[PDB]
């Protein structure tokens, strides 16, 4: 409803006239093509237009149009299960409409209006309609996608199309008092949910790896990071985390990655299945994409995207789980943008509003209260990895900053084999306090005295070893050489375990708790052996430790029971000598 | 190691606070360039 | 009223405004978007031809067909009272809870105004804070600015929760009443976290400590020139109630990393040429203010002390984050990291630590007679440590005096011993009680630096 | 045996400690509510003349 | 047992300084509740006032009074403007308006009430003088003032 005319061209900005009245940052079609463009500098009757695409091929005369409506994310149900680009555009669409590549001048919509839900409005109309408030629900692969009002609206209701098809696009209900609504609406990025009270951390986060949570928890809403030079197995991580996880809403959406391996995630995500239905796994997902060479402003948009879109998911109750990675990559975007306005830039290379942009993208998140009033988990894992190589390039110190809890991951212990191999001595989880009354009540509740004394062990072997190791395991003494052979469990099992077995991958608090518990037990009593200076090199092959040996193998229905037996064992292999 | 570290670092930061300077005062040049041919407009 | 509609050029920095002759300069401006929905901004830069209004938040969605700005306030200005203490306090002063506004009293101006020298004595009373080493060996004397210097690994937080509750004042040392000085804090939470901001609220609601403090927040994640506010706020709160009403007041910053951090992204759109390393070369003057504005007053019974938090970039100090404030703010005591990594807890350390006073609320008739004096013997012992230390690594484990051994081992209970103090708190009685037994293990024929009477009433 | 007595001790200072804290409260909190109703009733009494000043600045 | 002696002193002493500052910070809870529910009872009376505020002023233009106080207020704002062109007011006032209706610098337009609204030198400016503007002022003005008066 606003037209322009284009009138001079330099290259990603545009600058038209025939243009007043218009708002701050838009979609807008330009060209006789047309292609989404942004307005930055507005002046009187013109605006700069910056019009994403490869430009290439405009003349002069074509028309000029705004939506007067930012960048906006669609939400709705049915956008779970597919593949999206920056300004959510869903591939498959694409696909059939282009052949190969894909080609400029596409419009679609994130929902296809072609499918006919069926459903139930949840209520009566002669109501009284508040903001955040319920509507209506379809399920899509067993859910309860609860349709709910897009806050700030409110009065009446008068007319409530019952149940039956209706494809995505046609209304529901309405109030008397003017404007129906639709099933879906549409959200700003820039603006985050109003939500109710944020609440205190104080919540656990399974992942079920033992050295997850028992050593550095993150709790739900918590807010993580990782780095992990590639070539070294981190993406395994991020497969089991979905797999597992705790939340059962997974939206991972990272952008850029060189090539194949971006292509990867895509291949193997449909392979895996869901472990707590045996549904397929891309059921209860949302994904997306952005491979380097998209068009620049689409990836600065990217993840500001997915944080969003959780939101959105999140407001609806369900607890979620958001991936991203290449955050890293993610400056990239901002320094280009930066590159085509002319800011100085500051630091090393990254303008400055990387203390803030990166900042909002953490915060939103913790254990918020929906308006609905229920509970809803938004953590964010962080991966960020430089080939910069640093654990000090700004883009990492800075989350380190913001976000708390580190899992350093590194190739190094990676290479003997020890999957997964998150690296301990370097990693940190400021978390951990709050979480302890609750780790106290469920667990056991001398829980907390375990974790600490369990890491001791490594502690002190690690600066024994870094020396003298260079001597070998036959010149130390007596309780030396129990350190490190101590140690050797908890490196053979407690650590280490397996992504590729039905038997182990996963847990619960109260089975690693055993599990500890059993090495600390065994390590005592092995401390009274060689205090009566027993022989040493024969606690060593006792088949005591065989029984240790099987642990992770054993299987949950049979967990219980293999403690009940092994464990007053150990009581009785000190007796016999 | 640490020291000769230690002398490093501060070569890139002085390496690199040369071209602060160089770009803003570049910059300013630009500028000139529009302000100057904005009246070569004329009228 | 009066009211301007002329909006007629934007840019993410600010945007023009044409005829103007009567918005001054620093005039604080709010911005209907007509939509209802407000905004706000300062006024910098005005002539005859157009005045620019400084966008407060973002820019998003505005035309230029309708909108207008709005003098609001002509000076910034601000209301404070003694209802306060209490109220859960954010920036820009409409309060967080779900109590009702704050009812003004005076209305004062927010820059503050500087405090001609003929005007403030030189300082000489102590401060007790909880944590020994510092009233120990420095000294936080009540007129102070002393800034402690952390790092990633280092808490930060943690050590300010510490000096939060566990400060008092104790009269009677020197020998008077108590009644005299009535208690209370400033602090200002400015950066901080989710998890950070989550933290400090049951750190004054479990020792009720929330009676005596006010609590500034900001979130960290609102727009950038809240937070360049939020310091400048906070003082001028103390002001009224520091000199007006009498108090001894703490003022509490937190890492001014994210100050700098906020600030330069003003910089960076006005453009003053940053010459410096990442930030305005203007500065300084800015971190003047900021650190400049508390102490005592002669002809005035209550004052102000400033702790200054922040963490530098990287370790070396010269990143000018850290380094400015060791121009303008005096003393200076940081954490060290290798206390942390062994585990002495809550790490302080004391090898470049100081106090540019302590000459001064120290001795008789105020303090006691002996921080004077110690103050340099544990000093002077702790060097003799470290010197010995380098020595066992690079050439032998006897080939060493036996002159050293009991200054190995005195630096090993100034160690572990000393220098933590757990979450329990310690006076400055028991702190000197121990620093007794801290020299106690060396000869008494080593000890030069104190006077003869003291070597008997002690050991 | 000594634990015992301990534990028992334990006993005395928390019940007392609860029972303390339970009363203290429960007294308070509905005194505090009714004073805060008996100061609306102080106000109650004498309240226009306030909205009189303020119609009367701005009346002009 | 000798042992059970030295065990049933200590644990007298270290509970029974957890059991009377204990009960400070209960105590004390106490008085942060009456606090509270004061701090409350301030918002009501305060908000009180204003509402009735409100409500008398709104009542401003239906009361016979109200042609004659317009003109006051329009002269006030028409004061502040050294050009003139317009000067707005509801088909409620404007008809009533006889006095800048007969004067100005001529013209009387369209229509959005408690207030007036005019523009004068070019349209560039759009001055106007809000009842409600002077209000959102003064009500925050006189706060304090007003509650010693009630409370008084």
């Amino acid at each position: 409803m606003i037209q322009g005319v284009i009138q001079k061209i330099a290259g990603p900005a545009v600058i038209a006239k025939g243009m007043l009245g218009a708002r701050m940052y838009d979609i807008c079609k330009v060209g006789e093509e047309g292609l989404v463009g942004e307005i930055i500098r507005l002046d009187g009757d013109t605006a700069f237009v910056q019009v994403y695409e490869d430009t290439s091929g405009l003349k002069v005369g074509e028309p000029v149009v705004s939506t007067g409506l930012p960048l906006a994310v669609e939400l709705g149900p049915g956008m779970l299960n597919g593949i999206y680009d920056g300004i959510q555009r869903p591939l498959e669409r694409i696909r059939e409409k282009t052949g190969i590549y894909i080609t400029r001048g596409v419009v679609v919509h994130a929902l296809d209006r072609e499918k006919k839900w069926a459903w139930t409005p949840m209520v009566k109309p002669g109501d009284e309609v508040r903001g955040g408030m319920v509507l209506g629900t379809v399920p899509e692969f067993g859910f309860t996608h609860k349709i709910l009002v897009p806050p700030d609206v409110r009065g009446r209701v008068k007319e409530v199309k019952p149940a039956g098809e209706y494809t995505v696009e046609e209304p529901v209900v309405v109030l008397e008092d003017g404007t129906e609504l639709k099933m879906y609406h549409t959200w700003p990025v820039r603006r985050a949910r109003p939500v109710q009270r944020k609440l205190d951390p104080n919540t656990p986060f399974l992942t079920g790896m033992r050295i997850l949570d028992v050593l550095f928890p993150v709790a739900m809403g918590g807010t993580a990071a990782i780095p992990g030079p590639f070539g070294s197995g981190k993406t395994v991580t991020q497969q089991s985390l979905a797999k597992w996880s705790n939340a059962d809403v997974v939206v991972y959406v990272g952008c850029g990655e060189r090539g194949n391996e971006m292509t990867d995630v895509l291949v193997e995500f449909p392979e895996l299945t869901d472990p707590k239905t045996g549904g397929p796994l891309m059921h209860r997902t949302v994904l997306i994409a952005n491979t380097s060479n998209m068009p620049v402003a689409a990836r600065e948009a990217s993840i500001y995207v997915g944080v969003t879109i959780a939101e959105y998911f999140r407001d609806q109750g369900f607890s979620v789980a958001l991936m991203a990675d290449s955050t890293s990559r993610w400056a990239e975007a901002l320094r280009e943008i930066s590159s085509r306005l002319e800011e100085m830039p500051a630091e090393e290379g990254y303008p400055p509003y990387l203390a803030a942009r990166l900042a909002a993208f953490y915060e939103r998140a913790g254990k918020v209260i929906t308006l609905g009033g229920e509970e809803g988990a938004v953590t964010i894992v962080g991966a960020v990895s430089p080939p910069g190589g640093d654990m000090s390039e700004p883009v990492t110190q800075s989350t380190l900053r913001i976000v708390g809890a580190f899992w350093r991951l590194d190739a190094s212990l990676a290479f003997r084999r020890h999957f997964p191999a998150i690296n301990w001595n370097g990693s940190y989880s400021l978390f951990t306090s709050a979480l302890d009354p609750w780790y106290r009540e469920n667990v056991a509740e001398d829980y907390p005295e375990l974790r600490d004394a369990i890491s001791e062990l490594l502690q002190r072997e690690a600066g024994l070893q870094e020396i003298v190791q260079l001597v070998g395991p036959d010149a130390l003494q007596d309780a030396e050489r129990l350190v490190i052979e101590v140690g050797r469990i908890i490196r053979e099992d407690f650590l280490q375990q397996n992504a590729y077995h039905e038997v182990d991958a996963y847990c619960s608090m109260k089975k690693a708790y055993g599990i500890m518990k059993m090495i600390l037990a065994f390590y005592k009593e092995a401390e009274a052996a060689i205090k009566r200076g027993v022989s040493i090199d024969e606690i060593l092959q006792l088949p005591v430790l065989e029984r240790i040996g099987r642990a992770r193998y054993v299987s949950e229905e049979e967990f219980p029971a293999y403690f009940e037996e092994a464990m007053k064992e150990i009581q009785g292999a000190f007796k016999a000598l | 190691i640490p020291g000769i570290r230690a002398q490093i670092r501060f070569i890139q930061q002085v390496l690199e606070q040369r071209e602060r300077e160089d770009t803003f005062r570049l910059k300013r040049i630009k500028g000139k360039i529009e302000a100057r041919e904005a009246e070569e407009e004329g009228g | 009223k009066k009211e301007y509609t002329g909006i007629t050029y934007i840019s993410g920095p600010l945007l023009f405004v044409e005829n103007a002759k009567d918005l001054a300069y620093g005039a604080i401006v709010d911005i209907k978007d007509g939509t209802g929905r407000v905004r706000g901004g300062q006024v910098i830069e005005v002539s005859e031809e157009y005045a620019v209004i400084q966008v407060f938040e973002e820019t998003t969605g505005l035309d230029l067909a309708t909108t207008s700005v709005s003098l609001v306030e002509d000076v910034a200005r601000l209301g404070v009272s003694k209802e306060m203490l209490g109220r859960r306090f954010n920036g820009i002063g409409k309060p967080i809870d779900g109590l009702p506004p704050i009812t003004p009293e005076k209305r004062l101006p927010i820059t503050g105004l500087p405090l001609n020298p003929v005007a403030r004595r030189k300082p000489e009373q102590f401060i007790q804070t909880g944590i020994s080493t510092i009233d120990v060996m420095n000294t936080l004397v009540r007129g102070q600015k002393l800034p402690i210097f952390s790092g990633s690994g280092l808490p930060a937080n943690e050590i300010a929760a510490q000096i939060a509750r566990q400060a008092t004042v104790r009269p009677d040392l020197s020998g008077e009443g108590e009644k005299e000085e009535p208690f209370a804090v400033v602090f200002a939470a400015m950066g901080i976290t989710q998890r950070e901001l989550s933290y400090f609220i049951q750190e004054f609601e479990r020792t009720g400590a929330l009676s005596r403090s006010v609590l500034f927040l900001n979130k960290a994640d609102d727009p950038t020139i809240e937070r360049i506010l939020t310091p400048r706020m906070a003082l001028t709160v103390a002001e009224y109630l520091a000199f007006e009403h009498d108090y001894h007041v703490l003022v509490i910053l937190t890492d001014m990393t994210n100050y700098c951090e906020a600030l330069r992204e003003i910089g960076a759109a006005r453009e003053e040429i940053p010459g410096r390393r990442g930030y305005p070369g203007y500065m300084y003057t800015d971190l003047a203010t900021i650190y400049e504005r508390a102490g005592v007053v002669e002809g005035k019974k209550g004052s102000v002390t400033q702790i200054p938090i922040l963490s530098m970039p990287d370790d070396d100090r010269t990143h000018p984050i850290p380094d400015l404030t060791g121009y303008i703010t005096e003393g200076q005591i940081q954490l060290s990291r290798e206390l942390h990594r062994k585990g002495i807890y809550p790490p302080i350390d004391p090898l470049p630590s100081l106090s540019r006073l302590m000459n001064n609320g120290v001795g008789k008739g105020k303090t006691r007679e002996d921080h004077k004096q110690v103050s340099d013997q544990l000093y002077s012992a702790y060097a003799n440590g470290v010197d010995i230390r380098k020595l066992v690594a690079i050439i032998g484990e006897d080939a060493l005096t036996e002159n050293d051994r009991r200054y190995l081992q005195f630096a090993d209970a100034f160690e572990r011993f000393f220098i933590n103090q757990g979450q329990q708190n310690r006076s400055i009685e028991e702190s000197l009680q121990i620093a007794w037994a801290l020299l106690s293990m060396l000869p008494q024929g080593e000890l030069k630096r104190i006077s003869k009477d003291h070597i008997g009433k002690y050991y | 045996e000594a634990e015992a007595k301990a534990k028992a001790l334990e006993a005395q200072y928390r019940e007392r400690e609860r029972a303390e804290t339970e009363a203290l409260l429960a007294r308070y909190r509905e005194r505090a509510e009714a004073e805060a109703k008996a100061v609306r009733e102080k106000a109650m009494a004498r309240l226009d003349e306030a909205v009189a000043l303020v119609l009367k600045e701005v009346l002009p | 047992e000798e042992k059970a002696k030295a065990l049933l002193q200590a644990r007298e002493r270290a509970l029974e300084a957890q059991y009377r500052a204990a009960l400070r910070r209960a105590e004390s809870a106490g008085e942060l509740l009456v606090a509270t529910a004061r701090t409350q009872a301030r918002g009501e009376v305060l908000e009180e006032v204003r509402r009735r505020v409100r409500e008398a002023l709104e009542a401003l233009p239906q009361k016979p009074e109200w042609p004659e106080v317009v003109r006051k207020l329009a002269l006030e704002a028409l004061e502040a403007l050294p050009g003139a062109k317009a000067l707005v007011a509801n088909p409620e006032d404007l008809p009533h308006l006889e006095a800048m209706a007969r004067e100005r610098g001529v013209e009387l337009q369209a229509e959005p009430r408690l207030g007036v609204r005019a523009v004068g030198a070019e349209g560039k400016t759009q001055v106007e003088n809000s009842l409600l503007a002077r209000m959102d002022r003064a009500w925050d003005a006189m706060s304090s003032k007003v509650a010693q008066a009630l409370w008084g």
